[PDB]
DNA sequence: TCAGCGGTACCCAATTCGCCCTATAGGCAT
DNA sequence: ATGCCTATAGGGCGAATTGGGTACCGCTGA
C-alpha cells in the first residue's frame, strides 16, 4: 500500500533524467523521461517517500506538488562521480553490464541519489548489487548488439549487404527504403496498428504488381519537399514531384479497387493536389534544364511578364533554332546542339566523334566527355542582350520559381503527409511482394509470452544461401521457456537461434513473417550475445540484469573464456538464472555438450543440436535442428573443408586421438 | 587548500619527496572534478599508503576533505595498492605512487563557491606547475585540461637544453629575450636567464619567478633590485623579467643586484 | 639446372595479373604487377616453358619476345569459371585462406591457368594443393583482417576514433592526413628510406612547433592542383594556393636551418615557386567569393581592360545621384527616390500623393501599393551600359580565369611533387610532434628477422586509457622465434600482440616508435586473427607467412571442443617453430600448449601475470617468462557486472570440476 | 549512342561551441 | 577609511562542424 522509496530526477537541454531506490527489497531502477507528462506521471507512479532534485532544477512545477522533497547541488549529479562511485559500489569496472551506461541524463538522477543513498540510510547495500533502466517507450527493446547481431540494417562487419534490410528493401523508391529502415529500428508493438499494417499486406498482395511501375515514377518526393520548404528546389525536383503528382489519380484508382479500411485511409491521406498538377504543368517546361540558375524552366504562358522579359527571349529561342541549323548545315554535324550555362553562357556542344571534324572559327569553351563545347562571336555578342533582358527575364523567373512555394506551401504539410502516407505504401507494396514472393505468413499476437512458429526459416540466410533453408519450428511459451541449443562450429546453431530474433521483429514491424505459420505473444525486450571476455562477459552481465520473462535472449559462444572450467561454469549458472530465476525467453548456441545435463537438472530447458555427417577428412551439415545433443567434435572435419593443409588435418587427428585417449 | 593549484603544488611536492622523473596531470571540469598525477618515484608500502590515508598527513587531510584514491606500486614486485576516498586493494600500476582526486569539494559548497570559474583556476594550476617546472627540469611533468594535454614539459639531463624547456613553460618570447645569466660571487652561486629590458613585453615582465635553492620566492626588494637594474640600462622603467636558482640573506641581496646588473650590462 | 615451369597472364584497364605452375614440385603462384616493366621482370624471373595469353592481350610487346607461347580464348579467363573451378580443384568454399580471393586481375590468369592445367595434364594432381599471392612490393604485405583489428584507420565499430590514425593523425593539413594513411597501409621496407625518416624526424623533433603553423596555411593543396588539372578550379581553391604559395619563402629559410640531408632534399623538392605565388597576388583579390561565375575574382591592376568594363559598372551611383538630384529639383517631388531592383532593374519611386503629379518622360514599369516606380530613356540606356559591361568584364574574368590554367599547368607536375612533398613534410612534421610529445624512440633495422622492445608500449592504448600502460619488452629472434601468451582477460595478451604489430608498423612507416629502445629485423608481412570465418584466415597466414614474416594468432582454437582447437593450436605452433620457423605471436588460453617450449625449439613460455587479493584482483599487465597459474573468466565475470550470487554458484561449480581436474 | 538525369560523394561556409579578454566591479590587508 | 590589486562575467572572436550546395559520377532505359 504505502513503500519507503528514495528517488532522484534531473535534466539538461535535452530531456529529463530519473532514479528510484527502495530500502526495503533493493530495487534499483533508472528513466529518461523525454517530455514533461510522462515526467510527472513517473514521480507520481513511484510515489517516493524521499525525493531529490537539483538547486537549479528548471521546470520546478513537477515536484512543488511531491512529498519528503529535498533540495541538492548540482555537482552531485555530475556523470565523472556518479559512474566512479556507482562503479565502486556495484565492484564493476564500467555500468555497460547494467545497459544503462548510454543514458547519462538519468545516471546524474542514479549518480546524486546513490552519494545520497550511502549517506540517508548508512547500512550495508548488498541486496543492492545492480542497477537497470526501465525504457518510458514499452513498445520495444533494442540493443546495438541486436542490430549489429540479427544484422536487421548493418551486418557483423558494418556493411548493408546480407541484412533483413538488403532483403526487404526492394523498395521502388528511396523514401519507403528510409521508412523501411526506421521499422526495423523501431518495430511497432500496437497490436491493433500491427494488425492495421498485416491486413493492408494481405489485401495488396495481389494488386502489388500493378502499384510498384506507379510509386517509382514518384521518385525521393520528400527530400524534394525537404528542399522545397528550405526554398532550395531544383526545376528537375519539382518535374519528378510534377511526375508524381499525375500517379496521384493512378494510384487512387488502383487503391480504390482494393478492399481494406487501412488503405481507404491511407489512399484518403494520400490526397491528389491536382490544382498543384495544373500549376507545376503550365508553369514549368516538360523537361528543363538542372539547376534554376540557368533560367529556361518556367514554359511560355504562365507568366506574361516573364513572356514581356522573354520576347527576346522567344525571338532568342528560335535565334538558337536558326543557329544551330546554320551551323549543323555548314558543319555538317547532326549531333552540334546549342544550350545555355550560367558560367559561360549560351555554346555549341557537338559529339566526340564530330568535335574535331567543327572549323577553326570555333573557339574552346567547355570540355567535357563524349562532347566538345565552344564558341563563336555571333553568339558570345547574343549572348550578352540574351543574359540581361532574360537575365530580368530569369530573376522574375527565379522570383515566379518562389511564387511556386508559396502556391506549393499551403499544402506542404499536407504534401509531407501524402509523402510519409505514399513513402509507407511503397513499404507495404514492398512487403506485400515480398511476401507474395517467399510466400511468408501472417503471425497473431497473443496476450501471453511465447512464439508458436511452424516449418520456419531464416528470413535472411534463406535469400543468401545456394540451399533452400531447411524449414524448423518452435514451440516457445512460459512452460517452455528456454532451449539450450548445443551443436557443431559453422554447424548452424546459430541460425535457429538468429531465424528465431528476425521472425519476432518481422512480426513487429506488422510484416509477413518467414514461416509456414506463427502465433507469437508479448516481447518488449530483445538481449543478444557474440562473440568479441572483456568484451563478451560485459554483454552476458548485462542480458542478465536487464532481460525478463518476455525478453529474447540469444547467447552465441559464450564462455570462449581462459579456460574450459571457468566458461562452462558462467554458461552452467547464466543458463540456471534464465531457466531458475528470470524464466526469459533463452536462445543458448554453445559447444559446450557438458550443458546438455541442464535439461534433466532444470524445469524449461530442452536439449537441440543440428545434424552432420561426416565422412572421412570431408563433413556435410544438414542444417536441420535435430531435438538431442551433438555426437562428437567437427572442427577437425570443418578445417579441411575450409582449406586447412592435410598435414594440419592428419595431425589434428593424430594428436586428436592421443588427447581423446584420456576423455 | 581551497584553490585547485595548491592541492596541485601539495600533490607534485609529494612527487618531488617521492624523487619521480615523470609527473603526469590528469584535470576534468577546470580541476575541480579530477586531480591525478601519476609518480614513478619510491612507491610507499601498503602500510606506508594505510597511514598516509588515516607528507603521509597531508594526503590524509585531501582524503577526508575529497574521495582521494592513491595507487602505488613498491620497489619490491608486489600489486600497487589503491585507497579509496576508506578502501585499500590490489591495483596495477609502474614502481611509484600515483594520487588520483575525485571532486576535490566532496563536503565544502563554500570551497565550490570559492572556486573562481573553471579556466581562470586552471590557469591558477598552470602557474604552479609552470614555476615548479622551472625549479626542477629534471622531472618530466605533461599537463591535461579536461583531459586534453596542453603543456608538453619534457625532463632534461646535466648538460641537456634547459633553454627549450624553459621555452615551452614561459612561451618562445621569454626565451628570445632571456639572456643566460651565471654569476657566482664567493660562496654565492646564481644560475637561470634574464629577459633583455629594451625589447621586453609586458607579460614577459610579468614573468620573473625567483627560484632559491629550487624554492620559488617572491620579495618586493628583490624585485625593486632587478626593477633598478632594469631602469639603469634605460630610462623606461618596465617589471622585471628574472628567472634564477641561487643558494643561500640581506647581503646577498645587494650581490644580486650587482650580479644581476653585470651580466644585463 | 632449369626447370619446366608452365605460366599464364591477363589484363584489364587497372593492370595486370600473373599466376605460374611447375608440374615437377606442384608450386602454384599468383601475382598483381600494376606497371609494364615489374609484369616484364616477373616473366623474365619466372622464365616459363609454356606461357599462356588471352586473344584480345593488349599490351603483346611483352609475350611476343618469350617462348612456348599459347593464344588462348577470353572466356576462360573469367573470374566466375576461375573461383569455381579453384574451389573445386583445393577443395575448399573459398580462395580467402590462400590470401588471392581479393585478387581478381591475377586469378583471371590462375582460373586460366589451371583449366588449361586440367587440359594439358588430364591426370589427378593432388601435388597442386595450394596457391599463394605474392605481390613482394617495398610495401608490407597485411590483410584486411590486421588493419580492422590493429584499427590502423578503423576501429571494430568502423568509426576512425581509439585507432593509430587518430592518435598520430594530429596532422594540420587534410592531404598530410592521407598521406600518414596510405604509410600506415603501405609500410616502407626501404631501410634506406626508413633511415630517411628517422633522421629527417629526428631533425625536426626540435623544430617541429614552428613549421606545423606555417603547414595549416596551405590547406589541401593536393585536391587543389586534381581540379586545377581538370580545368575546373574555384578562386577560394587558387587563393589557398596562393596562400600556401607564399609560405615556401618562409618554409624553406626554416628548414634550411635543420641539419638533416633527407630535409635539405625534401626541401629542393618544395621549390621557392616566387613567380606563380607573384602572379596569382597580381590577378586574384586577396579574398575573391566562392565561384568565377559572380566575378569580382581578379584584382584591378592584372588586366587593363578588366578594369576599363570595371570602369563602367563603377560609374553608376553618381550618375543616379545626379539624376535623383536634377529630376527632384525638376519635378518638385522629395520622396523621388532612384534605387536598384534586381527582377525588374533600376527605377524611379515617387510617393503615391506625388506619383500622378510627374513629367510625360516618365515611362510606368513598376505599380506600388504606397508609391509608383517608371522608366526613363537615360536610365533604361544607362541601364544597358550597366548590364552589358558586367557580363563582358565578367566573360572577360572567366576567359582570364581559364587563361590562368595555361599559365599553372607548365608547373602542374612540379607542384604536384612539391604538394606531395608538403603532404610528406606535414606527416613528417606531426610524426616528429607525435615523438616529441610521447617520448617515441627510433627503432634501428638489423639483418635477421626479430623485434628487441625495452619497456615498450601500446601506442594508442597508452593514450585513450585513463592510468598508464605498464611498459612490456619483447625479444623476438630466429631463435626466440615464438611466445606462448597465457594468463587472464585483461591480462594483457592481446594488447602486448597488437602493441608488438603496431611498433612493426610504426617503425615501418620510418617514425619514432613507441618504446624506451627497440631494434627490429626484416617483417616483409604482418598477419593478424580475431573473430567476426576462423579457419579460412589461420590457412591464409600458414600458406603466405615467412621465415621473416611477423604471424600474430589470437586465439586460435575458438572451435567446437577442448581438443580440436589445441590438437590444430599444436599442430600450427609446432609448423611455425618446426618448418617455417616465422616470427610468431600466439596469445591464447590454452594452458595446454605451455607444453610445447620443453617439445618445440624457438619456442618460450611467457605470462601476463596476475594475483587475485580478497574478491577482487590485479593484473600486473607485464610479460613475465611462464605461464597462466589458473582461469579469471570468474574474476572478470564480477568485473563486467555479474552478480556475486552467480558467481558464487560457478565458484562451486568450478570446485566440484577441480576434484575431477 | 545519348541526353538528360537523378544520384552521390565531398567540398564549402554559415553556425555552433568553446576560448579568450577587457572593462567592471569588488577586495582585504594596512 | 582606502587604494592599488585581482578575479569575473558577459561579450567578442576563432576553431570545430555538420548541414547545404556544387561539381562530379556513372547510368539507365530510349
Ligand atoms: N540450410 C542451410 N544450408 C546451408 N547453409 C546454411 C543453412 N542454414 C544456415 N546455413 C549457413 O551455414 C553457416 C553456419 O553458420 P555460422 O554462423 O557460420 O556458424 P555457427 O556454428 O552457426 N556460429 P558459431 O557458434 O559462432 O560458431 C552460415 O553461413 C549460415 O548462413
Ligand atoms: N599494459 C596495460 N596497461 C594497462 N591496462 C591494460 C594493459 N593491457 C591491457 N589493459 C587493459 O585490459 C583491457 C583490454 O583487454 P586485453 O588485455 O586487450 O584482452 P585479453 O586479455 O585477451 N581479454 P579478451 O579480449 O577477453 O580475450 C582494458 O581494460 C585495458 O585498459
Amino acid at each position: 500500500r504505502q513503500d519507503n522509496l528514495l528517488a532522484a530526477i534531473w535534466q539538461d537541454s535535452k530531456g529529463f533524467g530519473y532514479a528510484t531506490l527502495d530500502i526495503s527489497s533493493g530495487r534499483f531502477r533508472l528513466s529518461e523521461p523525454a517530455d514533461r507528462e510522462t515526467m510527472a506521471a513517473e514521480l507520481q507512479r513511484t510515489n517516493p517517500a524521499e525525493l531529490l532534485y537539483a538547486e537549479d532544477f528548471a521546470e520546478m512545477s513537477l515536484i512543488e506538488g511531491r512529498r519528503g522533497l529535498r533540495r541538492r547541488p548540482l555537482w552531485e549529479f555530475e556523470i565523472d562521480t556518479a559512474r566512479q562511485q556507482l562503479n565502486l559500489q556495484f565492484g564493476t569496472r564500467d555500468l555497460v553490464g547494467f545497459g544503462v551506461e548510454n543514458a547519462p541524463r538519468g545516471l546524474s538522477a542514479a549518480g546524486a541519489l546513490l552519494q545520497y543513498a550511502k549517506c540517508t540510510q548508512r547500512t550495508t547495500l548488498p541486496h543492492i548489487r545492480s542497477i537497470t533502466m526501465e525504457r518510458e517507450q514499452d513498445s520495444i527493446i533494442m540493443d546495438a548488439a541486436t542490430r549489429r547481431n540479427l544484422e536487421i540494417t548493418q551486418n557483423l562487419a558494418g556493411g548493408a549487404e546480407n541484412t533483413l534490410a538488403s532483403v526487404l528493401d526492394s523498395t521502388v523508391t528511396p523514401m519507403g527504403s528510409r521508412m523501411l529502415k526506421r521499422w526495423l529500428h523501431m518495430p511497432v508493438r500496437d497490436t491493433r496498428v500491427l494488425l492495421e499494417r498485416q491486413q493492408t499486406i494481405g489485401a495488396l498482395q495481389d494488386f502489388t504488381a500493378g502499384l510498384q511501375p506507379v510509386l517509382r515514377q514518384v521518385g525521393d518526393l520528400e527530400r524534394i519537399l525537404a528542399r522545397l520548404a528550405l526554398r532550395t528546389a531544383r526545376p528537375r525536383d519539382l518535374a519528378r514531384m510534377r511526375h508524381a503528382f499525375q500517379q496521384l489519380p493512378e494510384l487512387r484508382a488502383q487503391l480504390e479497387t482494393v478492399d481494406s479500411a487501412p488503405v481507404q485511409a491511407l489512399r484518403e491521406k494520400m490526397g491528389e493536389f491536382a490544382e498543384l498538377r495544373d500549376l507545376l504543368e503550365r508553369a514549368i517546361i516538360d523537361t528543363p534544364p538542372v539547376l534554376v540558375r540557368d533560367g529556361g524552366v518556367i514554359a511560355s504562358g504562365y507568366n506574361e511578364e516573364l513572356d514581356e522579359w522573354r520576347a527576346l527571349a522567344d525571338g532568342a529561342t528560335d535565334y538558337l533554332e536558326r543557329l544551330e541549323v546554320r551551323e549543323r548545315e555548314r558543319t555538317g554535324l547532326d549531333t552540334l546542339k546549342v544550350g545555355f550555362n550560367a558560367v559561360h553562357g549560351y555554346y555549341i556542344q557537338i559529339s566526340r566523334g564530330q568535335s574535331h571534324l567543327a572549323p577553326i572559327n570555333y573557339m574552346r569553351r567547355q570540355t567535357l566527355k563524349n562532347a566538345e563545347r565552344y564558341i563563336i562571336p555571333e553568339l558570345k555578342e547574343y549572348e550578352d542582350k540574351v543574359l540581361t533582358s532574360k537575365g530580368k527575364a530569369l530573376a522574375l523567373e527565379k522570383q515566379l520559381y518562389e511564387e511556386l512555394f508559396d502556391l506549393l506551401l499551403p499544402h506542404l504539410e499536407a504534401l509531407q503527409q501524402s509523402a510519409s502516407a505514399l513513402a509507407e505504401l511503397d513499404v507495404l507494396v514492398n512487403l506485400a511482394e515480398r511476401a507474395y514472393t517467399l510466400n511468408y505468413t501472417s503471425p497473431t499476437f497473443i496476450d501471453k509470452p511465447g512464439i508458436r512458429i511452424t516449418e520456419g526459416r531464416h528470413p535472411v540466410v534463406e535469400q543468401v544461401l545456394n540451399e533452400p533453408f531447411i524449414a524448423n519450428p518452435l514451440n516457445l511459451s512460459p512452460q517452455r521457456r528456454m532451449l539450450i541449443i548445443t551443436g557443431p562450429n559453422m554447424g548452424g546453431k546459430s541460425t535457429y537461434m538468429r531465424q528465431t530474433a528476425l521472425i519476432a521483429l518481422m512480426a513487429y514491424i506488422g510484416s509477413y513473417v518467414p514461416a509456414q505459420k506463427v502465433e507469437i505473444g508479448p516481447i518488449d525486450r530483445i538481449f543478444t550475445r557474440v562473440g568479441a571476455f572483456m568484451v563478451e562477459m560485459t554483454e552476458t552481465a548485462n542480458i542478465l540484469h536487464n532481460a525478463t520473462e518476455y525478453s529474447l535472449v540469444l547467447m552465441d559462444e559464450i564462455g570462449r573464456g581462459t579456460s574450459t572450467y571457468d566458461g562452462l561454469s558462467l554458461a552452467w549458472a547464466v543458463a540456471e538464472n534464465l531457466a531458475n530465476k528470470i524464466k526469459a525467453l533463452t536462445l543458448f548456441a554453445t559447444h559446450y555438450f557438458e550443458l546438455t545435463q541442464l535439461p534433466e537438472k532444470m524445469e524449461g530447458v530442452a536439449n537441440v543440436h543440428l545434424d552432420a555427417l561426416e565422412h572421412g577428412d570431408t563433413i556435410a551439415f544438414m542444417h536441420s535442428v535435430q531435438d538431442g545433443a551433438a555426437s562428437k567434435s567437427y572442427g577437425l572435419a570443418v578445417a579441411a573443408l575450409a582449406g586447412v593443409p592435410k598435414e594440419v588435418i592428419k595431425r589434428a587427428r593424430q594428436k586428436l586421438r592421443e588427447l581423446e585417449s584420456i576423455s | 587548500v581551497e584553490r585547485p593549484a595548491s592541492v596541485v603544488k601539495e600533490l607534485v611536492e609529494n612527487s618531488l619527496d617521492a624523487g619521480a622523473t615523470r609527473i603526469d596531470i590528469d584535470i576534468e571540469r577546470g580541476g575541480a572534478k579530477l586531480i591525478r598525477i601519476r609518480d614513478n618515484g619510491s612507491g610507499i608500502k601498503k602500510d606506508e599508503l594505510a597511514l598516509a590515508l588515516a607528507r603521509g598527513e597531508a594526503l590524509a587531510s585531501i582524503s577526508s576533505v575529497s574521495r582521494l584514491t592513491l595507487t602505488s606500486r613498491t620497489a619490491e614486485q608486489q600489486e600497487a595498492w589503491q585507497a579509496y576516498a576508506v578502501t585499500v586493494k590490489p591495483a596495477a600500476h609502474p614502481v611509484g605512487t600515483t594520487l588520483e582526486v575525485l571532486d576535490l569539494f566532496y563536503n565544502t559548497p563554500a570551497r565550490r563557491k570559492f572556486l573562481r570559474t573553471e579556466k581562470t583556476e586552471f590557469n591558477h594550476i598552470d602557474e604552479i606547475i609552470r614555476r615548479i617546472a622551472l625549479a626542477r627540469f629534471d622531472v618530466t611533468i605533461n599537463l591535461s585540461h579536461n583531459g586534453k594535454i596542453v603543456r608538453q614539459y619534457r625532463a632534461v639531463p646535466e648538460g641537456g637544453q634547459k633553454e627549450r624547456r624553459l621555452g615551452a613553460i614561459l612561451g618562445t618570447a621569454f626565451l628570445e629575450q632571456a639572456l643566460a645569466i651565471e654569476w657566482q660571487h664567493g660562496d654565492l652561486t646564481l644560475r637561470g636567464w634574464v629577459a633583455d629590458p629594451n625589447h621586453t613585453t609586458p607579460a614577459l615582465a610579468e614573468i620573473q619567478y625567483f627560484y632559491v635553492n629550487g624554492r620559488m620566492m617572491r620579495d618586493r626588494l628583490i624585485n625593486h633590485a632587478i626593477r633598478q637594474a632594469y631602469e639603469d640600462k634605460l630610462g623606461a622603467d618596465q617589471q622585471p623579467a628574472f628567472v634564477l636558482y641561487l643558494e643561500i640573506s640581506r647581503l646577498v641581496h645587494d650581490f644580486i643586484y650587482q650580479g644581476v646588473l653585470s651580466v644585463l650590462q
